């Protein structure tokens, strides 16, 4: 929030770190439902990790999961 | 122009 | 991307193992691009038209997630 | 100095930390066009 509000200089280095480690801490804290929309909007490899492996059932809606895999 | 505006920010 | 950007590429000029398989894959990709309007070959876009998946425009979706995290914590 | 010096900051994030503050910031930054 500080970096995006321009309060101090904005450097892409360590900002990539902030983004990635926020996602990491979010998935460790079991915030899967929140991460679902983020994965859908940005496109990622954890969409399988959270949507099927911990959210939606594999026996149903197989085609999107098969396409992703 | 893209959907999300692109604005420059100061750096280190 | 290198083949696209070189623009001096020739299919028969290439030599080495995996030559025929890659040639067939490229031909199939070109045929699919001709038949179907969807793009398979990589494409380049200037810095003005940053698209959805780029690192420059992560912050919108990320801030959406941030707001929902605040909502959950306040609940 | 490179190791031990950190850029300064201002305490303007007190209001933004609230969820409504994040909604306001998101609306302002999305509609910055």
């Amino acid at each position: 929030i500080k970096a995006r509000s321009g309060v101090f200089p904005f450097g892409e280095s360590e900002y990539s770190l902030w983004e990635d480690h926020w996602i990491y801490c979010a998935e460790k804290l079991q915030h899967w439902e929140i991460l679902t929309e983020l994965a859908k909007h940005e496109g990622f490899t954890d969409l399988l990790l959270e949507c099927g492996w911990r959210g939606a059932d594999w026996i149903a809606d197989r085609e999107p999961l098969e396409q992703s895999v | 122009m893209s959907r999300i505006p692109d604005m420059d920010l100061i750096t280190v | 991307r290198y083949i696209q950007l070189n623009d001096k590429f020739q299919f028969t000029d290439m030599r080495g193992q995996y030559a025929q398989s890659a040639q067939a894959w490229l031909e199939a990709a070109h045929k699919t691009q001709s038949t179907t309007k969807r793009r398979i070959s990589p494409l380049g876009v200037g810095i003005e038209s940053i698209q959805r998946g780029h690192r420059r425009l992560r912050w919108g979706s990320m801030l959406d997630a941030m707001r929902k995290c605040m909502r959950r914590r306040e609940n | 100095l490179r190791l031990l010096d950190s850029p300064q900051s201002t305490g303007s994030i007190s209001q933004y930390l609230t969820s409504q503050g994040l909604t306001q910031l998101y609306n302002t930054l999305m509609s910055a066009d």
